[PDB]
Protein backbone atom coordinates (compact mmCIF):
# COMPACT_ATOMS: atom_id res chain seq x y z
CA UNK A 1 0.00 0.00 0.00
CA UNK A 2 3.16 2.57 0.76
CA UNK A 3 4.26 1.57 -2.53
CA UNK A 4 0.76 2.35 -4.26
CA UNK A 5 0.45 5.82 -2.40
CA UNK A 6 4.56 6.23 -4.07
CA UNK A 7 2.81 5.41 -7.46
CA UNK A 8 -0.20 7.79 -7.20
CA UNK A 9 1.74 10.92 -5.58
CA UNK A 10 4.57 10.25 -8.59
CA UNK A 11 1.32 10.51 -11.02
CA UNK A 12 0.59 13.64 -9.75
CA UNK A 13 4.24 14.70 -9.71
CA UNK A 14 4.40 13.59 -13.30
CA UNK A 15 1.27 15.63 -14.10
CA UNK A 16 2.51 18.96 -12.46
CA UNK A 17 5.50 18.36 -14.45
CA UNK A 18 3.98 18.20 -17.74
CA UNK A 19 2.15 21.39 -16.66
CA UNK A 20 4.92 23.28 -15.66
CA UNK A 21 6.92 22.23 -18.97
CA UNK A 22 5.02 24.32 -21.28
CA UNK A 23 15.40 23.79 -18.97
CA UNK A 24 13.99 21.03 -21.97
CA UNK A 25 16.98 18.89 -21.27
CA UNK A 26 15.69 18.59 -17.57
CA UNK A 27 12.11 17.71 -18.50
CA UNK A 28 13.73 14.71 -20.89
CA UNK A 29 16.08 13.41 -18.40
CA UNK A 30 13.36 14.19 -15.53
CA UNK A 31 11.00 11.69 -17.98
CA UNK A 32 13.86 9.51 -18.43
CA UNK A 33 14.06 8.87 -15.15
CA UNK A 34 10.38 8.72 -14.64
CA UNK A 35 9.99 5.78 -17.07
CA UNK A 36 12.94 4.30 -15.44
CA UNK A 37 11.43 4.03 -12.15
CA UNK A 38 7.75 3.18 -13.65
CA UNK A 39 9.28 -0.14 -14.97
CA UNK A 40 11.37 -0.77 -11.91
CA UNK A 41 8.30 -0.67 -9.88
CA UNK A 42 6.41 -2.62 -11.99
CA UNK A 43 8.73 -5.42 -11.34
CA UNK A 44 8.76 -4.57 -7.44
CA UNK A 45 4.81 -4.85 -7.69
CA UNK A 46 5.60 -8.48 -10.11
CA UNK A 47 7.95 -9.64 -6.89
CA UNK A 48 6.10 -8.31 -3.67
CA UNK A 49 3.41 -10.15 -5.44
CA UNK B 1 14.14 9.63 1.08
CA UNK B 2 13.26 10.07 -2.89
CA UNK B 3 9.44 10.31 -2.02
CA UNK B 4 10.32 13.20 0.93
CA UNK B 5 12.39 14.98 -1.00
CA UNK B 6 10.22 14.74 -3.67
CA UNK B 7 7.49 16.14 -1.86
CA UNK B 8 9.07 18.81 0.26
CA UNK B 9 10.96 20.25 -3.42
CA UNK B 10 7.55 20.05 -5.00
CA UNK B 11 9.47 18.73 -8.33
CA UNK B 12 11.10 22.11 -8.93
CA UNK B 13 12.91 22.32 -12.32
CA UNK B 14 15.86 24.32 -10.58
CA UNK B 15 15.38 21.44 -7.65
CA UNK B 16 16.10 19.30 -11.02
CA UNK B 17 19.89 18.27 -10.80
CA UNK B 18 19.37 17.30 -6.77
CA UNK B 19 16.38 15.30 -7.75
CA UNK B 20 19.02 13.65 -10.70
CA UNK B 21 21.68 13.05 -8.77
CA UNK B 22 19.59 11.20 -6.16
CA UNK B 23 17.19 9.20 -8.96
CA UNK B 24 20.56 7.60 -10.31
CA UNK B 25 22.13 6.94 -7.53
CA UNK B 26 19.00 4.48 -6.70
CA UNK B 27 18.97 3.38 -10.14
CA UNK B 28 22.96 2.48 -8.99
CA UNK B 29 21.93 0.49 -6.20
CA UNK B 30 19.07 -1.22 -8.04
CA UNK B 31 21.48 -2.58 -10.00
CA UNK B 32 23.56 -3.83 -7.96
CA UNK B 33 20.43 -5.64 -6.08
CA UNK B 34 19.42 -6.80 -9.66
CA UNK B 35 23.41 -7.85 -10.14
CA UNK B 36 23.51 -9.75 -6.79
CA UNK B 37 20.40 -11.16 -7.49
CA UNK B 38 21.42 -12.92 -11.22
CA UNK B 39 24.07 -13.83 -9.84
CA UNK B 40 23.10 -15.64 -6.80
CA UNK B 41 23.73 -19.14 -8.30
CA UNK B 42 27.43 -18.82 -9.20
CA UNK B 43 28.09 -16.98 -6.00
CA UNK B 44 26.59 -20.34 -3.94
CA UNK B 45 28.32 -22.74 -5.96
CA UNK B 46 31.62 -20.74 -5.31
CA UNK B 47 31.01 -20.48 -1.71
CA UNK B 48 30.28 -24.13 -1.67
CA UNK B 49 33.25 -25.19 -2.96
CA UNK B 50 34.87 -22.93 -0.54
CA UNK B 51 33.50 -24.58 2.42
CA UNK B 52 33.90 -28.01 0.67
CA UNK B 53 37.51 -27.20 0.50
CA UNK B 54 38.11 -25.89 4.37
CA UNK B 55 35.50 -28.61 5.74
CA UNK B 56 38.25 -30.85 6.79
CA UNK B 57 40.29 -28.10 8.90
CA UNK B 58 36.70 -27.80 10.73
CA UNK B 59 36.09 -31.79 11.09
CA UNK B 60 39.80 -31.40 12.32
CA UNK B 61 39.49 -29.09 14.65
CA UNK B 62 36.25 -30.29 16.41
CA UNK B 63 37.62 -33.44 16.77
CA UNK B 64 40.61 -32.10 18.17
CA UNK B 65 38.85 -30.21 20.80
CA UNK B 66 36.88 -33.04 21.47
CA UNK B 67 39.53 -35.15 22.26
CA UNK B 68 40.76 -32.43 24.64
CA UNK B 69 37.91 -32.13 26.62
CA UNK B 70 38.00 -36.10 27.10
CA UNK B 71 41.22 -36.42 28.01
CA UNK B 72 39.78 -36.09 31.34
CA UNK B 73 39.33 -39.54 31.82
CA UNK B 74 42.99 -40.43 31.88
CA UNK B 75 43.98 -38.16 34.63
CA UNK B 76 41.85 -35.56 36.83
CA UNK B 77 44.65 -33.03 35.96
CA UNK B 78 43.80 -33.19 32.20
CA UNK B 79 40.84 -30.44 32.30
CA UNK B 80 40.44 -28.28 29.51
CA UNK B 81 38.15 -25.76 28.88
CA UNK B 82 36.32 -24.14 25.03
CA UNK B 83 38.85 -21.14 25.53
CA UNK B 84 41.74 -22.97 25.29
CA UNK B 85 40.62 -24.10 22.34
CA UNK B 86 39.49 -20.98 20.83
CA UNK B 87 42.63 -19.69 21.92
CA UNK B 88 44.99 -22.61 19.83
CA UNK B 89 42.98 -21.86 17.05
CA UNK B 90 42.99 -17.94 17.21
CA UNK B 91 46.89 -18.13 17.66
CA UNK B 92 47.46 -20.47 14.58
CA UNK B 93 44.92 -18.88 12.46
CA UNK B 94 46.05 -15.30 13.25
CA UNK B 95 49.97 -15.79 14.80
CA UNK B 96 51.36 -17.74 12.93
CA UNK B 97 54.71 -17.43 12.00
CA UNK B 98 54.43 -19.98 8.84
CA UNK B 99 52.04 -18.03 7.39
CA UNK B 100 54.40 -14.67 7.18
CA UNK B 101 54.34 -14.53 3.70
CA UNK B 102 52.53 -17.38 2.40
CA UNK B 103 49.78 -16.40 -0.09
CA UNK B 104 48.31 -19.45 -2.15
CA UNK B 105 45.05 -20.42 -0.36
CA UNK B 106 45.63 -24.05 -0.56
CA UNK B 107 49.29 -23.86 0.72
CA UNK B 108 47.82 -21.24 3.96
CA UNK B 109 45.30 -24.16 4.54
CA UNK B 110 47.53 -26.55 4.61
CA UNK B 111 50.11 -24.78 6.77
CA UNK B 112 47.29 -24.24 9.00
CA UNK B 113 46.37 -27.49 9.52
CA UNK B 114 49.84 -28.63 10.28
CA UNK B 115 50.74 -25.78 12.43
CA UNK B 116 47.59 -26.38 14.18
CA UNK B 117 48.15 -30.00 14.99
CA UNK B 118 51.50 -29.24 16.40
CA UNK B 119 50.40 -25.86 18.68
CA UNK B 120 47.24 -28.09 19.86
CA UNK B 121 49.78 -30.95 20.78
CA UNK B 122 52.58 -28.39 22.28
CA UNK B 123 50.26 -26.71 24.32
CA UNK B 124 48.38 -29.78 25.81
CA UNK B 125 51.44 -31.84 26.37
CA UNK B 126 53.24 -28.79 28.19
CA UNK B 127 50.81 -29.83 30.47
CA UNK B 128 50.22 -33.20 30.79
CA UNK B 129 52.15 -36.69 32.50
CA UNK B 130 55.39 -37.83 29.86
CA UNK B 131 53.61 -40.72 30.10
CA UNK B 132 50.71 -39.46 28.44
CA UNK B 133 52.37 -37.74 25.32
CA UNK B 134 52.32 -40.41 23.42
CA UNK B 135 48.76 -41.31 23.67
CA UNK B 136 47.91 -37.86 22.75
CA UNK B 137 50.09 -38.11 19.58
CA UNK B 138 48.59 -40.81 18.33
CA UNK B 139 45.38 -39.96 18.91
CA UNK B 140 46.23 -36.40 16.59
CA UNK B 141 47.67 -39.01 14.14
CA UNK B 142 44.26 -40.82 14.07
CA UNK B 143 42.74 -37.59 13.68
CA UNK B 144 44.91 -36.50 10.84
CA UNK B 145 44.39 -39.73 9.11
CA UNK B 146 40.71 -39.60 9.20
CA UNK B 147 40.92 -36.30 7.94
CA UNK B 148 43.41 -36.73 5.10
CA UNK B 149 42.42 -37.91 1.85
CA UNK B 150 43.96 -40.73 -0.53
CA UNK B 151 44.63 -43.39 2.28
CA UNK B 152 42.22 -46.23 3.74
CA UNK B 153 40.36 -45.66 6.86
CA UNK B 154 42.64 -48.94 8.40
CA UNK B 155 39.29 -49.51 10.76
CA UNK B 156 39.92 -53.15 10.57
CA UNK B 157 43.52 -52.68 11.71
CA UNK B 158 43.02 -49.70 14.61
CA UNK B 159 40.20 -52.08 15.98
CA UNK B 160 42.51 -55.44 16.37
CA UNK B 161 45.41 -52.66 17.18
CA UNK B 162 43.23 -51.61 20.27
CA UNK B 163 40.40 -53.97 21.25
CA UNK B 164 40.51 -56.69 18.82
CA UNK B 165 43.74 -58.10 20.47
CA UNK B 166 41.73 -59.53 23.14
CA UNK B 167 39.30 -62.07 21.47
CA UNK B 168 39.20 -65.92 22.21
CA UNK B 169 41.42 -67.54 19.66
CA UNK B 170 43.61 -69.97 22.40
CA UNK B 171 42.22 -73.12 20.92
CA UNK B 172 44.71 -75.00 18.52
CA UNK B 173 47.46 -72.51 19.85
CA UNK B 174 50.83 -74.52 17.63
CA UNK B 175 54.15 -73.22 19.31
CA UNK B 176 55.48 -72.63 15.85
CA UNK B 177 58.96 -71.85 16.09
CA UNK B 178 61.55 -72.50 18.91
CA UNK B 179 61.93 -68.25 19.08
CA UNK B 180 58.16 -68.13 19.55
CA UNK B 181 56.34 -68.06 22.88
CA UNK B 182 53.12 -69.23 23.77
CA UNK B 183 52.26 -65.73 24.46
CA UNK B 184 53.97 -64.60 21.33
CA UNK B 185 51.96 -67.70 19.58
CA UNK B 186 48.68 -66.40 20.91
CA UNK B 187 49.10 -62.96 19.38
CA UNK B 188 49.96 -64.31 16.22
CA UNK B 189 47.16 -66.73 16.06
CA UNK B 190 45.03 -63.31 17.03
CA UNK B 191 46.89 -61.49 14.56
CA UNK B 192 46.91 -63.57 11.71
CA UNK B 193 42.88 -63.11 11.92
CA UNK B 194 43.05 -60.24 9.81
CA UNK B 195 42.59 -61.24 6.21
CA UNK B 196 46.29 -58.68 5.38
CA UNK B 197 47.82 -61.41 8.64
CA UNK B 198 46.20 -64.75 7.23
CA UNK B 199 49.67 -66.34 5.72
CA UNK B 200 51.43 -65.24 9.50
Amino acid sequence: MHLNVGLRKIKETVDQVEELRRKVNRSTALLKSLSAERERWEKTSETFK
Amino acid sequence: SLLQALNEVKGRILDDDTIITTLENLKREAAEVTRKVEETDIVMQEVETVSQQYLPLSTACSSIYFTMESLKQIHFLYQYSLQFFLDIYHNVLYENPNLKGVTDHTQRLSIITKDLFQVAFNRVARGMLHQDHITFAMLLARIKLKGTVGEPTYDAEFQHFLRGNEIVLSAGSTPRIQGLTVEQAEAVVRLSCLPAFKDL
